């Protein structure tokens, strides 16, 4: 240790006047504690099998020496306090110095975790090891299937099941694409088999064979192994198509269900924006295809609410940009659905979704960008869509934020 | 300091801060150090160019410290090469002397066998009926006992710790695969049962005095059915457990500390029996003979003790090394104790007499791992230099060396026929050596050159999930079991 | 992490015990320095009445304390232990709850059910069943 | 005897540590809560020795209220025979 | 860096939303 | 800081290459509480012999005489050799054969009837 750190303790104690060969005495004497402690608390390290030196260590290895563990505060009595140590402090050089004395109070305490449990695996079977996730990771000649007969075998059981016969037989088969280690090599099969699927499955509009294709593509994603954006070609037209679509079977019965197969679509699209991204490709592609949904004049309203449900989902900043300048367009819209009394269509119903949804996003992006006054008739000076029931939205979106 | 070899680096810096008088006076490492002497085992070959530049008066001073402080030991041999000097050196009093490892060693096992030590040599508790009946069983599983060799390669079944927050220290498994034990940072010890049947206590002295004896399922109707789970924990260390040992009649757990206490916990009242207080200081290993009267505690001070399970005091106290007794292991016939230490030495003690017949030098960091072969002819040791070396006992002569693990080996075990040598290490792999191949060529030199047989001896590295492999145990139908503490 | 949450959620909750007997009959705001340390003497104290109280009962063959292994280890900690039931009888006393659990669920899992394979010879049954 | 009869009425009276707080750091070393008014009365005489010096502390910090510092847990633990350290870092 | 993989990917390369069935017949 | 990167040296000079952030939090407390337990006694060996100045034979005084008492070692080589050949003499005794649970005496175990006050 430096001398010259020895010298302030010193004069900062009531003994001025210290001599260089006094204080270069003292430095050689501590420094030889510190290497003694510190080769002495490597025992306790080596024994304790964790190669860290925590801050425990140096508690035996000071007791060891018969010297107290206490630090920051010596006893001369030793009779109250002996060589039980008191772990120190939480120390941070970048603290505060001074708390309120009623914010340790009223601050929740963490939670205890797990007893210790003992759980058998295997890491080898006669020689080999599992993937378990216990476990880390002239004619020419007849070609073989990179397959093997219980992986394919294994496909076939999979996609049967994820065609949804049984509900039981599906959340397995859900969770168990959402964590095989071995699922690559068969990748290619079932991205296949889903963008082919709903392709021949919007054909006849079968809402089900959808959702389950939908949360075969959740499943797929949230796999952390498995290297998904060689196949995202396939897998982003397949849910563009979900969202974007007409629906060919009776849409007044499940068009609660279409949304949600909207609604899921819009979820699976905004996550694959959110990974894969490289520098204008994937997330700028589908931005821009939804707002030509958008701007294009007398759409099929189930697309219309599709895209309004894509472009909604986007995030913090998409929305509040997006949405400002059409404050018009959705009115006018409404307000032809209203006028022709044509009932027996999907418009009035289309019609209603959508500008439910765009209400609902209208009120965090007011509550989020200025403050909660004048929340009575100054949303008529944007045509008057949601007003006070929009005003509403937010006061519970403040008492979110008050509960939180 | 600076012209030293690459392995004594933190034995220098030990010594800087070493500078006073003072400070080594109350270091009692370095106090051994200076009154002992190093044994700095030559040839002649060589020890006559040295004493040719040493009786001369011309240097005359660097001989009497030599001749003070450093004994030789001179043999005849033709030359090491310096990849077979580097094998069998790294231990302070390094090399030690052929005349050492030439005493009578009884390695045989017991029941003809030459090298056996009859059954009245050490004092050896009777075989009782329930233990007679044990064996009967025992050789049941013996008759599934698969032959595992290089070909028919085992399957490890790993039983790891999931949460383990406090940090476990020590692991031991029964003979047969029916406890499994856990020694932990949180001063606790936690016994599992891994069959399908839940641990018991006795019942109480008033139940047992209403019940009869004789009878003929005395052994079950004294099993308490209001006490049974699948875990009891054994509060009473005050201090990080650091050795855990059953005893072979499946009762009698033992467990040592940091607080310098041996305890023994009884298995069929689950509490503590006794308190064997003879270190002041960390034991960090103990383990109960194989016939499981005696047992062994290495620690802190420098020495091992043999106790009986019916003294306060131990028997025979093993005080040659010059460091912590890390390991302590009884022969597969316990009438030998192997104790490696940090000194980088392992030393077989005889249990008559207390005296050191073998030393083994050859490691280049603390010895954390010894076993046995089942035929009691050989001896694994790993340390933190990733090297695991097999050393005969009737010659005492290393060169086998298996060098593919990378940290410290802290468990070895060879197979129930020792057909397979498993190794696990801090760099969460359970390797599997040829211990076949590995002997099959086994003096006047006291070494039998190196080769480099580690690449051939190797079957299976099997890499664990961020778990270090802290215990391997061999079923007796040879199923490798292994528990490690998942970090 | 519930690693370190093994040892912050008692010693967290030693900090709410000092925050409300810092608050009876006295402080509001305390210096955050001055917590911490009188938490760690408060951990200190209650592991050497643990250490010592085990010391007295083993010294006398046992393993469990009773009342007169702690009023002799009070005695050598210079406690005066008659002043206790006036202290436990306060109108001032309060209460600091328990720190929550990390396995709130406890049974949130589904799992997925796949056997096949049996066990050789030298694996007995109550080995895990080989995989998939 | 009268602490006898103090101890035979903890079956109430929760005091002001927890019983998982207390039994945590007597569990570490080695004194297990065979009875709970065992722990109370424990969880009591660790809190009468807090009390006692921060009650102390303020008959220093009244001489020099409203904010305890090191300067006042220096003299009210130096009756105690406790020097305590400043940080100085 | 035009040279990265990812450039050649055809999820990066192809307009596939024109693949999106809009009201399909 | 200044004397806390120091600590990280001396840690690194000893091969210690992983450790916890608190672990030089509190070398550094016991390094400040050594210092000032050096200096505290040395003024007090210069008030025994009566000088204004604590000079270096006062520091030589407090650190020989608290390295006296605090820092212990194992016990010697030529102590640990004589008390080992003193026991080793002792030849080995026999075994009674059926004598039960092998203890100690009595006084030295922990089996004892282990009483508890009744709740009342």
């Amino acid at each position: 240790l430096p001398s010259e750190s020895m010298k302030v303790v010193a004069e900062s104690m009531g003994i001025a006047q210290i001599q260089e060969e006094t204080c270069q005495l003292l430095t050689d004497e501590v420094s030889y504690r510190i290497k003694e402690i510190a080769q002495d608390a490597l025992k306790f390290m080596h024994m304790g099998k964790r190669q860290k030196l925590t801050t425990s260590d140096i508690d035996y290895a000071l007791k060891l020496k018969n010297v107290e563990p206490l630090y920051g505060f010596h006893a001369q009595e030793f009779i109250p306090f002996r060589f039980a140590s008191g772990g120190g402090r939480e120390l941070y050089f970048y603290e505060e110095k001074e708390v309120d004395l009623s914010d340790i109070i009223n601050t929740p305490l963490p939670r205890v975790p797990l007893d210790v449990c003992l759980k058998a695996h295997w890491l080898s079977i006669e020689g080999c090891q599992p993937a378990i996730p216990e476990n880390p990771p002239r004619l020419k000649p007849r070609s073989i299937h990179e397959l093997s007969v219980e992986q394919q075998l294994y496909y076939k059981e999979i996609t049967e099941a994820c065609v949804g016969s049984c509900e039981a037989k599906r959340a397995e088969a859900l969770q168990s694409i959402a964590t095989d280690p071995g699922l690559y090599q068969m990748l290619p099969r079932f991205s296949t088999f889903i963008s082919e699927g709903v392709r021949v499955n919007v054909v006849q509009n079968n809402l089900a064979l959808l959702i389950y294709l939908m949360r075969m593509v959740k499943a797929l994603m949230d796999n952390p192994t498995l290297y998904l954006e060689k196949y995202v070609h396939e897998l982003i037209p397949a849910v563009m198509t979900c969202i974007v679509s007409r629906q060919l079977c009776l849409r007044p019965d499940v068009d609660n269900h279409w949304a949600l197969r909207d609604f899921a679509a819009r979820l699976v699209a905004q996550i694959c924006k959110h990974f894969s991204t490289t520098t204008n490709n994937i997330q700028s592609r589908i931005t821009k295809t939804f707002t030509k949904s958008w701007v294009d004049e007398k759409t099929p309203w189930t697309t219309r609410y599709g895209s309004i449900a894509g472009l909604a989902e986007l995030g913090h900043d998409v929305i509040k940009t997006l949405i400002l300048p059409r404050l018009q367009q959705e009115g006018e819209r409404i307000r032809s659905v209203l006028d022709g009394p044509v009932l027996s269509n999907i418009d009035r119903i289309g019609a209603d979704h959508v500008q439910s949804l765009l209400l609902k996003h209208c009120a965090p992006v007011l509550a989020k960008l200025r403050p909660p006054p004048d929340n009575q008739d100054a949303y008529r000076a944007e045509f008057g869509s949601l007003g006070p029931l929009l005003c509403s939205q937010v006061v519970k979106a403040r008492a979110q934020a008050a509960l939180q | 300091h600076g012209d030293q070899e690459c392995y004594y680096q933190d034995d220098l810096r030990v010594l800087s801060s070493l500078t006073k008088k003072e400070h080594m006076k109350g270091n009692e490492t370095m106090l051994d150090f200076r009154t002992s002497k190093f044994v700095l085992r030559i040839s002649r070959d060589s020890y006559q160019l040295l004493k040719r530049h040493l009786q001369e008066k011309q240097n005359n001073q660097i001989w009497n410290i030599v001749q003070e402080h450093l004994y030789i030991d001179i043999f005849d041999g033709m030359p090491r090469s310096k990849q077979q000097i580097d094998a069998m050196v790294g231990s302070l009093a390094g090399e030690a002397k052929r005349e050492a490892n030439k005493s009578k060693v009884f390695f045989g096992l017991l029941k003809q066998d030459p090298n056996a030590p009859p059954q009245n040599r050490i004092p050896l508790p009777e075989l009782k009926d329930s233990d007679k009946l044990d064996k009967i069983m025992n050789m049941k599983e013996t008759t599934k006992r698969v032959r595992l060799g290089p070909d028919c390669l085992p399957s490890i079944c790993f039983y790891t710790f999931l949460n383990a927050y406090q940090g476990l220290t020590a692991v031991d498994v029964t003979d047969d695969s029916s406890l499994i034990a856990g020694g932990f940072a949180d001063s606790t010890v936690r016994v599992w049962s891994v069959t399908p049947k839940k641990l018991r206590s006795v019942k109480q002295a008033s139940d047992l005095s209403l019940i009869d004896k004789e009878s003929d399922d005395v052994l079950e109707r004294i099993m308490d059915e209001k006490t049974a789970s699948e875990l009891k924990i054994l509060y009473g260390h005050s201090g990080p457990v650091y050795g855990a040992s059953f005893s072979p009649d499946r009762n009698y757990l033992l467990s040592s500390s940091e607080d310098g206490t041996v305890r023994l916990w009884s298995l069929q009242t689950f509490t503590c029996l006794v308190g064997y207080k003879g270190h002041n200081y960390p034991v960090w290993d103990t383990q109960f003979s194989p016939y499981g009267y005696y047992f062994v505690s290495g620690g802190h001070d420098r020495v091992a003790r043999l106790w009986a399970t019916d003294h306060y005091q131990p028997l025979r106290i093993f005080a040659g090394h010059l460091a912590d007794v890390n390991c302590t292991r009884f022969h597969p016939n316990s009438n030998y104790v192997a104790t490696g230490s940090a000194d980088r030495t392992v030393r077989l003690w005889d249990v008559l007499n207390g005296n050191c017949v073998r030393i083994f030098t050859g490691h280049k960091g603390p010895i954390h791992s010894l076993t046995f072969s089942p035929n009691g002819r050989f001896l694994a040791t790993g340390a933190t230099d990733g090297r695991v070396l097999l050393w005969d006992i009737g010659h005492g002569l290393m060169v086998g060396e298996l060098k593919g693990h990378t940290d410290t080996v802290c468990s070895l075990r060879f197979s129930r026929d020792g057909e397979i040598l498993a190794s696990g290490s801090m760099d969460n792999t359970v390797r599997l050596w040829d211990a076949i191949k590995a002997f099959e060529d086994l003096t006047a030199t006291g070494h039998i050159n190196l080769p480099e047989n580690s690449q051939e001896l190797l079957l299976g590295t099997y890499m664990t999930k961020s778990t270090p492999v802290v215990h391997l145990h061999f079923t007796r139908r040879n199923l490798v079991l292994a528990a490690g503490a998942y970090s | 992490n519930p690693a370190d949450n093994y040892h912050l959620a008692r010693r967290r909750t030693l900090q709410v015990v000092v925050s409300s007997l810092l608050t009876e009959a006295g402080f509001e705001s305390a210096e955050k320095a001055s917590v911490e340390t009188l938490t760690e003497m408060l951990q200190s104290y209650i592991s050497e009445i643990g250490r010592s109280a085990k010391s007295y009962c083993e010294h006398t063959a046992r393993t469990q304390p009773t009342l007169s292994d702690i009023v002799v280890t009070l005695v050598e900690m210079g406690f005066n232990v008659d002043t206790l039931p006036a202290y436990a009888k306060r109108s001032q006393r309060m209460v600091i709850t328990a720190p929550p659990v990390t396995n709130q669920p406890v049974t949130p899992k589904a799992l997925t059910a796949g056997q096949n394979r049996p066990h050789p010879p030298h694996i007995p049954s109550h080995f895990p069943e080989f995989p998939d | 005897t009268p602490l006898v009869d103090f101890l035979m009425q903890l079956e109430d009276y929760t005091p002001t540590i927890p019983d998982a707080v207390t039994g945590y750091y007597l569990n570490r070393a080695g004194f297990e809560a065979s009875d709970p008014r065992i722990i109370r009365l424990i969880s009591l005489a660790a809190q009468k020795f807090i009390s006692d010096i921060a009650n102390d502390a303020l008959q220093h910090c009244k001489m020099k209220k409203y904010t305890l510092t090191m300067e006042d847990l220096t003299p009210a633990l130096s009756e105690y025979g406790i020097n305590v350290k400043k940080p100085h870092y | 860096d035009l040279l990265a993989d990812e450039n050649f990917l055809m999820v990066t390369q192809l307009h596939w939303e024109d693949d999106i069935i809009w009201d399909g017949e | 800081p200044k004397d806390a990167q120091m600590m990280a040296q001396i840690l690194k000079d000893m091969g210690i290459t992983e450790y916890e952030p608190r672990v030089i939090n509190q070398m550094l407390e016991f390094a400040f509480r050594y210092v000032t337990t050096i200096l505290d006694d040395a003024k007090i060996y210069s008030s025994h012999a009566k000088k204004a100045t604590v000079d270096a034979d006062d520091v030589r005084l407090a650190i020989q005489c608290r390295a006296d008492q605090s820092f212990t070692s194992p016990p010697p080589r030529d102590f640990l050799l004589d008390i080992a050949r003193q026991r080793n003499q002792t030849p080995l005794p026999l075994i009674k054969p059926y004598s039960g649970p092998r203890l100690p005496p009595d006084r030295y175990c922990l089996t004892a009837p282990n009483y508890r006050l009744k709740s009342l």
